[PDB]
């Protein structure tokens, strides 16, 4: 008797497995060479690996039982194993959790509140906004802007820095309440939040 | 809008975000990992720079997006002591239109050598057996366990084949006692014993790893040293 190998690519490599994948989705089927033809026991080895993985024994179908989160671990050494009449035999794998854009930008520093005289010189930065998003690359880079638009204030698309765009005038307007949208830059599906910003203006005797 | 610069910094390739390389362990100074990041720009539309990256495992040439394994002085080992299973840096991209800052995260899994043989965890091995023992008995257990030889390799580069070898000063060691499954080392009588007429076994006992290409694996020995105790009984046998 010669003992049961394994055949998949991922002991060569590693084994890709999206965080959205959902429960009881199959991950993939071990599979084994027995030289001598006997039938194969497979299983999963490990206090943690066993908690997220269950294998089926006849068929080695690896299928998910918790949800997995990028954003918790995106690395994981999972033992599997193969036996037949003589005894065990036991590889490595692995594994790597793919990110996905699941998480949206969030604000910090909230609420956001300026106040400002109303002969604030147009160029003039009076705010800066702030977020961030733990996703990946793209999914994890935000652009700012205004949301309608504003034709008195301008806000950097990179820094979230706020500026006087036109003369003000507390005689017409005292006080704007402008929205941002925080946009995270996922080519595929992009993801966003709102954040009110409250400008009140205070009155010189001009 | 142009839009031609806020695509800057992204990635022109598909798949995940993170740049996933496998590279062998001990690899030599100087090993490409990652040929080309595929980050569109110009290291000037962009700017290129490695953050967490510890022990300086990483080297970046901006121009080419390109990373090199900085090894001089030392060994990149998987196995222990060190435990170096895979490295993760980011490359960061400054995009110097707009200001956005991207991080790229590179991830290299480092794959096993069969680059260890196994280790006897003692210089030999002993056991006494009375001579009354019954033929098919487990005389010796030890080879199982943590006090057997060990491998620091990881899966078939780590796991254990044991057989008894021919000694050409014992003949009979190896038709006395058999070990008839080689993942486990337990080493069973074939034969009944007799004091009266040896009293001693010199048995050899070989440890092989299971590498996948059978000319990468490798060996070490040991003694099992069987001594026999007279045996008396009751009846009519000794
Ligand atoms: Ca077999
Ligand atoms: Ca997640
Ligand atoms: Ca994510
Ligand atoms: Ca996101
Ligand atoms: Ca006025
Ligand atoms: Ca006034
Ligand atoms: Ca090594
Ligand atoms: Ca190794
Ligand atoms: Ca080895
Ligand atoms: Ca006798
Ligand atoms: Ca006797
Ligand atoms: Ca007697
Ligand atoms: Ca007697
Ligand atoms: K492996
Ligand atoms: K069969």
């Amino acid at each position: 008797n010669q003992p049961p190998r394994f055949q998949n690519y991922f002991f060569q490599s590693y084994l890709l497995i999206y965080e959205n994948t959902p429960v009881g989705s199959s991950i993939t089927q071990l599979t084994a060479v027995d030289p001598d033809g006997e039938p194969l026991i497979f299983g999963v080895v490990g206090e943690e690996a066993s908690r997220f993985f269950a294998v089926q024994e006849n068929t080695g179908v690896v299928w998910l039982r918790q949800p997995l989160d990028r954003e918790t671990k995106s690395e994981m050494q999972v033992v599997f194993s193969v036996s037949d009449s003589q005894g065990v035999v036991k590889d490595t794998v692995n594994i790597q959790i793919g990110d996905v854009n699941d998480n949206a930008p969030t604000f910090h520093n909230q609420p956001y509140t300026v106040n400002i005289p109303e002969d604030t010189s147009v160029g003039t930065s009076i705010f800066m906004v702030n977020a961030t998003d733990p996703d990946q690359g793209t999914g994890g880079s935000v652009l700012f802007s205004f949301q309608p638009p504003s034709p008195f204030f301008s806000i950097d698309g990179a820094r979230g820095i706020i500026t006087v765009s036109r003369l003000l005038d507390y005689e017409v307007t005292s006080a704007y309440q402008l929205t941002v949208n925080a946009t995270d830059q996922d080519k595929l599906h992009p993801l966003s939040s709102l954040a009110n910003l409250a400008i009140t203006l205070s009155d010189i005797q001009d | 809008s142009d839009d031609w610069q806020y695509e800057e910094c992204k990635l022109s390739r598909t798949g995940p975000p993170a740049t996933i390389v496998a590279i062998d362990e001990e690899s030599p100074n100087g090993t490409v990992l990652v040929e080309n990041m595929q980050i569109n720009g110009r290291a000037r539309t962009i700017s290129l720079s490695l953050r967490d990256n510890y022990g300086h495992w990483v080297i970046l040439d901006p121009v080419k997006q390109r990373l090199y394994l900085n090894s001089t002085g030392r060994v990149l080992d998987r196995d222990p002591p060190s435990y170096i299973h895979s490295i993760v840096v980011q490359v960061q991209c400054t995009n110097e239109l707009v200001g956005t800052v991207i991080l790229h995260e590179v991830r290299i899994v480092v794959r096993d050598r069969n680059d260890n043989p196994p280790r006897f965890q003692q210089p030999r091995y002993y056991v006494a057996i009375n001579e009354l023992t019954p033929v098919g008995t487990t005389i010796f257990s030890g080879f199982s366990g943590n006090n057997g030889a060990v491998d620091i390799d990881d899966g078939p580069n780590g796991q254990i084949e044991y057989t008894i070898q021919y000694n050409p000063y014992d003949p009979t060691a190896n038709r006395t006692f058999d070990i008839p499954l080689t993942l486990s080392g337990s080493v069973v009588l074939r034969e009944r014993l007799n004091y009266e007429e040896i009293t001693r076994y010199l048995v050899i006992i070989q440890a092989n790893d299971r590498a996948p290409d059978p000319k990468e694996r490798l060996t070490a020995t040991t003694t099992l040293t069987v001594d026999v105790l007279d045996g008396d009984d009751l009846g009519p046998l000794e």
